[PDB]
């Protein structure tokens, strides 16, 4: 990317999820002249994020590759998944952190 | 890494340590606000409504005591006695959705006896399944189609569920409906679907406002009530007509004679104008020369509809006031901040708030304007 | 009623050192007045374990009564036991509650614990041992009971 802002003047790095915007003047070397988020001025509450920790049973849950075949952990998701699907009127998109972690937890709820 | 034990205790009882007239008069005056705005929007007398029930699995959920259930089916036979009681002339019809079918419970007609009992019927089913929108829909297509044209077909869907299985594609039954000029009314009960504001909206000519999610028990009385008033027309809408109609009258006779109707024995009854046949009971469609037979009430019923009445506006406090009493019911106003003090525009006379709600909500014409002579 | 009895809560205190125990305080006014009673027999003094219940008793008697709290944190002397509850384990709202009142200074202090039968107080002893981080000795009505306890 040097050649890049040596050659235009002006660029417009811009992205919806894009932060801390301290560490891409560093990662890629350029300077910024202004940078800076915007918050979105909203009448109500749009969305509703939340960091779930714990499953039903207060057992803690991760997606550590190594424990992945552990069936506290499996079942966990598994029931969450099932839970939200109950809920969920339309639409429901899981994000697994890897193909292969997916594979291995589509083929134990199967079972 | 210690507990919370170790940290404090909560101390309860450190958190709890030691101008309602008025905001009374400001929560009237905003909800008054919604009531300012009145026109008399042309609205179809005579309308055939299809009642859709969901009788699945969701049903059985608790979150409306006891179940929905048997909420949704005791409000039903409310909203039953309702609707015949605005609207006379009016015809209804009942279906449910219960093991992937729409189920028919009982045929469009005009008797309020039938529609309830087939209710009470529906009781003590367990429902159970997936509901069918499309079922439902395509079923209550069918039964709109003997109505007269004159008629407004309405359909009013109570969903509970959040997801549809469907034999074929919705999406063709939702043209259908548009085509035949039907309006679907949608009262969910735990989240928006996309598919049913698709199709409430398709329906109602762009109208967003017919597809309603309660969000608690009270709510729901609300969301039944309203939909017992007619719905208003499009202007490129075009049904204006004639409908040829009698007014029998009552006749007694010492023996009891057959009805044409049921062919029952029955005292007294009803003569038509034209085939001279006995009804028991009225407003029903003649059985012989098929003309509906009504009484002029049932007419009158209605009008308030045409020409509602306008909306009072509460006088300023530093204006006079015309008297010291009620016009209509004479209930000195309370000296109180702000004066709660009502008066009609086109008369210019005070009204208590007892009068306010009552002269718009059960008597149809204001008292003042009626003792004015022209 | 109660103005007489909420001031005397924290004048005398007694202590354990490695075997003996020591009823100290930190002022040395005080108790050289405690001392000149003929019943007992910053100050420290080693009292005969014996005769302990004879003083826990008077100092009831006397106007200051004994107060019995044990900083479990800054003592490392004694052999710590390393144990914590499982993962699994959840403790219940009421048992949270009455386990906060032993340590709402931060700093465990003797007591009685009141539950209703099948309210729990085994989890209740176990949370509490598990929180000290110490030695713990369990004294059990019955041999049944005491297999009860241990599984
Ligand atoms: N937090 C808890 N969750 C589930 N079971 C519990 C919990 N606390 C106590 N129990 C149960 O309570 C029962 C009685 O406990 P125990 O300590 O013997 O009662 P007691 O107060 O009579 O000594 C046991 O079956 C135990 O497993
Ligand atoms: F109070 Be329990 F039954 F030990
Ligand atoms: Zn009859
Ligand atoms: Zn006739
Ligand atoms: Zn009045
Ligand atoms: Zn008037």
């Amino acid at each position: 990317i040097k050649p890049v802002f040596e050659r235009f003047s002006s660029v417009i790095i811009t992205s919806g999820t894009i932060s801390p915007l301290d560490m891409y003047p560093r990662m890629l070397n350029f300077k910024t002249v202004l940078q800076k988020s915007y918050a979105m001025t909203l009448a109500k509450k749009s969305f509703l994020p939340m960091i779930i920790t714990k499953g039903s049973d207060q057992v803690a849950i991760s997606s550590r590759f190594e424990i992945r075949n552990d069936p506290s952990i499996v079942r966990n998701y598994g029931s969450m998944l099932v839970e939200f699907a109950k809920i969920t009127p339309d639409g429901m998109v899981v994000f697994f952190p890897s193909y292969l972690y997916m594979e291995s937890i589509v083929s134990m709820w199967q079972t | 890494g210690g507990y919370a034990w170790e940290d404090e205790i909560k101390r309860s009882w450190d958190l709890v340590k030691v101008a309602s007239l008025v905001a009374s008069i400001v929560e009237a005056r905003k909800k008054r606000t919604a009531k300012k705005n009145i026109t008399p929007y042309q609205r179809g007398i005579i309308r055939s409504l299809i009642l859709t029930l969901d009788c699945s699995e969701a049903m059985l959920e608790k979150d409306l005591r006891p179940n929905r259930h048997a909420m949704i089916i005791q409000y039903a036979i409310d909203f039953v006695h309702e609707f015949f009681d605005q609207n006379p002339i009016s015809q209804m019809g009942i279906i449910i959705m219960r093991n992937g079918l729409a189920q028919l419970v009982s045929q469009v007609s005009g008797n309020p006896q039938d529609h309830i009992d087939a209710l009470k019927s529906i009781r003590k089913q367990e429902p159970k399944g997936n509901p069918s929108l499309q079922n439902a829909l395509e079923m209550a297509r069918g039964l709109l189609l003997p109505v007269p044209a004159h008629c407004t077909r309405e359909v009013l869907i109570v969903f509970g569920s959040l997801s549809t299985t469907d034999p074929g594609d919705i999406h063709q039954t939702i043209d259908s409906l548009v085509s035949e000029k039907i309006r679907v009314k949608v009262l969910g009960l735990s989240a928006q679907v996309a598919i049913c504001k698709e199709l409430c909206k398709a329906t109602n000519y762009g109208d967003e406002s017919f597809y309603k999610i309660l969000l608690d028990e009270t709510h729901l009385k609300e969301l039944f009530n309203e939909a017992v008033t007619p719905l208003p027309v499009n202007k490129i809408n075009k049904g204006f007509t004639l409908v040829k109609m009698g007014f029998p009258t009552r006749i007694f006779e010492d023996t009891p004679t057959f009805c044409s109707c049921h062919s029952k024995l029955v005292y007294g009854g009803y003569f038509c104008p034209n085939c001279h046949s006995k009804v028991c009971s009225l407003p029903t469609v003649c059985p012989c020369c098929d003309l509906m037979l009504i009484l002029s009430t049932h007419l009158a019923r209605s009008y308030h509809h045409l020409m509602p009445l306008k909306t009072f506006a509460e006088v300023p406090t530093t204006e006079k006031f015309r008297s010291e009493d009620c016009f209509s019911c004479q209930s000195r106003f309370p000296i109180l901040l702000t004066s709660s003090r009502y008066r009609c525009e086109d008369c210019k006379q005070e009204f208590c708030v007892d009068c306010d709600v009552f002269i718009h909500e059960i008597l149809h014409n204001c008292p003042g304007c009626e003792s004015k002579p022209v | 009623f109660i103005k007489g009895a909420t001031i005397s809560y924290g004048k005398v205190k007694l202590v354990i050192k490695h075997n003996r125990y020591f009823v100290e305080t930190t002022q040395a006014d005080i108790l050289q007045m405690l001392l000149n009673d003929s019943v007992i027999g910053v100050h420290s003094f080693e009292i005969a374990n014996e005769s302990v219940e004879v003083v826990k008793k008077r100092c009831q008697e006397i106007d200051y009564p004994v107060l019995e709290e044990y900083d479990f944190r800054n003592d490392h002397r004694n052999p710590d036991l390393d144990i914590d509850l499982k993962p699994s384990t959840q403790i219940r709202p009421y048992q949270e509650k009455s386990l906060s009142k032993m340590f709402g200074n931060g700093r465990a202090r003797s007591g009685i614990i009141v539950l209703p039968c099948g309210a729990g107080k085994t989890l209740v002893g176990i949370t509490a041992a598990c929180t000290i981080k110490k030695s713990v000795i369990v004294l059990c009505t019955s041999s049944v009971s005491v297999m009860q306890w241990r599984q």
